[PDB]
Parts: structure tokens; C-alpha cells; sequence
């Protein structure tokens, strides 16, 4: 598993709360946040579960959960 | 006795101070690793974790976040140093831990935060040398409901012609914001690059640590508090000011530095910018 951000198409299908999370929830994935103002969810995905959601036509992407440092 | 960092005298917010103009009711969220409300020369009005291991927002292992604050707000008093906007409301919005490191998606949910809340200004002492669609996207709504966003240009210095300029500081939302020292110059570890949009002070920068102690540190980090504050300012001068026109006058009105690559439209005067 890594520690990713899924984003959601404006409308072919997913935002919804609980839409959003099944989707990702039922590819082994795992949410742990599901942004108010960002059409995204902060997950936890093996490499099956990216290659299904990547290919879901509720998914607009994929990516890695990214770690900054203070400038 | 309350020394004013040279910094502060430098981008003339004490101009500013005599005018009756300190920041008063404008609300600064600082995008950090915490700020230590318990220190004397400081005031926070509220704020938020999303650090999962330190939840507790006004609490700062790092100190970076406290310091940050001091930059933006330190209380104008008998004591430590002088803020840009001494009077503005601080809030504390941690997103990064103690050892001054967060995932975007923290980043991403103090953001959002910063927007539920009504933030006037965003300060992002912060960044890293990957984008992410989802936090583009969070910045630029941020900024799109009229919250002025300034974020540090990044300390990778220069590489040819390439930009090394930060995330989220490279998108175009944002005001980027680059490091120099008390003699203008560029500070050789701030980033370049044509996303640069000011210059403020980042070299010895004095200001607020936890546990009621001050310090000086260097970084565009120290830089970005300035603009935040001076951002502040402006907007307790001209509360109908929009954040598209606060960032304009502080670009407009810059004390030109040079080739834009190197200083963006050179450093902020927010004297000139409250005009
Ligand atoms: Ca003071
Ligand atoms: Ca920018």
C-alpha cells in the first residue's frame, strides 16, 4: 500500500460522500479524508487497487501523497 | 525593550503603523507546523490540526511555525520583536509535525480549513519540489474566494535556466515569494525562476520561538511572513480591497531589484502598496 490522492470527474459519477468512498473502498483501497472543496480523497491503495481506479470512469487520477518541508 | 527587526523596517510597515495601520481584524492563517500561543509576545485567536500524530495546533516542535508567526504578528509592545501587522488575528493551521514535515493531503485539508473559516490571508512557509493536481486545485479555490495566498518560492537556489521554484508557490494562483538580505541581494539559496513574483527579507531574520525565546533563522520561509503581514496591512487600510488588487499594488509598486527571473518585480514596499 502507499499513501495516495485520488481525483474525481467534474460528474461521470463519483463526489457523492458515499459513492466516492466505494469506489475506492471496493478496490481494496481505503479513505481516510474526502475533501470539502477539492472533488479528491486523501487514500490508501496496493497496486491493484490504482490500476482499477485509474481506469474508473469516475476517475479523473492518481496520485501519490506527496510530503513538504518548510521552505 | 522591543527591538524591530530589520526586516520590518525594511519593506516600511512601520509607515504603515504610524498611519493607525496595524492589521486589526484581519485574519492570517499560518499554514505550519504549529504556533505556541503560550509566548508573551504573541496573540492566536484560533485554529486547527491535521498533523495525525500532534494534534494539538498550538503546540510547535519545530519552532518554524512560531517564528513564521512572529514575522507576521508579533505584538506590538514593550518586549521581543515587532510584527508587520501587529494587531492581525493569527491563526494556527498545522499541517507539517515536528521535524517541519507534512503530507499534502494535510496540507490540503488546513487549506481547506483556511477557506470554511473565512481566512483574509493564507501564509505558506512551505513546500516541495512535486505538484499535485488536488493541491493546485485547493490553492487556486482558495484564491478564487478571495483569499490572498503567499507562499515561499523554495531554498533550491539556481540551476541554469531552470525554475526551482516550489510547489505550491509555482502556480500561477499564488505569490511566490523569494528571499532577500539587508542589502537587497538575491540570498543564493532562494529559489529562481520566471514563477517569482516579490522579494522580502529572509536572511537573519529575527523573531518569535517557543517557549517564550527568540531567534533568527533564514529561508524564503522567513521572506513569505513579510508579505502575509504586509498583506494584512493593506487590508486593515482597504478593507474592500479585493485579494487580486492587494497582490497587485505589492507587485505594482515593488522596489525593482533586477532581472525578474532572479527577483521577481523585486522587494515589496507596503507603504507604496497602501497608497
Ligand atoms: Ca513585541
Ligand atoms: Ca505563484
Amino acid at each position: 500500500e502507499k499513501k495516495y490522492i485520488v481525483g474525481f470527474k467534474q460528474t461521470m459519477s463519483a463526489m457523492s460522500s458515499a459513492k466516492k468512498k466505494d469506489v475506492i473502498s471496493q478496490k481494496g483501497g481505503k479513505v481516510e479524508k474526502q475533501f470539502k472543496y477539492v472533488n479528491a480523497a486523501a487514500a490508501t491503495l496496493d497496486e491493484k487497487a490504482v490500476k482499477e481506479l485509474k481506469k474508473d470512469p469516475s476517475v479523473a487520477y492518481v496520485e501519490e501523497d506527496h510530503i513538504a518541508h518548510e521552505y | 525593550a522591543q527591538s524591530v527587526p530589520y526586516g520590518i523596517s525594511q519593506i516600511k510597515a512601520p509607515a504603515l503603523h504610524s498611519q493607525g495601520y496595524t492589521g486589526s481584524n484581519v485574519k492570517v492563517a499560518v499554514i505550519d507546523s504549529g504556533i505556541d500561543s503560550s509566548h508573551p509576545d504573541l496573540n492566536v485567536r484560533g485554529g486547527a490540526s491535521f498533523v495525525p500524530s500532534e494534534t494539538n495546533p498550538y503546540q510547535d516542535g519545530s519552532s518554524h511555525g512560531t517564528h513564521v508567526a512572529g514575522t507576521i504578528a508579533a505584538l506590538n509592545n514593550s518586549i521581543g520583536v515587532l510584527g508587520v501587522s501587529p494587531s492581525a488575528s493569527l491563526y494556527a493551521v498545522k499541517v507539517l509535525d515536528s521535524t517541519g514535515s507534512g503530507q499534502y493531503s494535510w496540507i490540503i485539508n488546513g487549506i481547506e480549513w483556511a477557506i470554511s473559516n473565512n481566512m483574509d490571508v493564507i501564509n505558506m512557509s512551505l513546500g516541495g519540489p512535486t505538484g499535485s493536481t488536488a493541491l493546485k486545485t485547493v490553492v487556486d479555490k482558495a484564491v478564487s474566494s478571495g483569499i490572498v495566498v503567499a507562499a515561499a518560492a523554495g531554498n533550491e537556489g539556481s540551476s541554469g535556466s531552470t525554475s526551482t521554484v516550489g510547489y505550491p508557490a509555482k502556480y500561477p494562483s499564488t505569490i511566490a515569494v523569494g528571499a532577500v538580505n539587508s542589502s537587497n541581494q538575491r540570498a543564493s539559496f532562494s529559489s529562481a525562476g520566471s514563477e517569482l513574483d516579490v522579494m522580502a527579507p529572509g536572511v537573519s531574520i529575527q523573531s518569535t520561538l517557543p517557549g517564550g525565546t527568540y531567534g533568527a533563522y533564514n529561508g524564503t520561509c522567513m521572506a513569505t511572513p513579510h508579505v502575509a503581514g504586509a498583506a494584512a496591512l493593506i487590508l486593515s487600510k482597504h478593507p474592500t480591497w479585493t485579494n487580486a488588487q492587494v497582490r497587485d499594488r505589492l507587485e505594482s509598486t515593488a522596489t525593482y531589484l533586477g532581472n525578474s527571473f532572479y527577483y521577481g518585480k523585486g522587494l515589496i514596499n507596503v507603504q507604496a502598496a497602501a497608497q
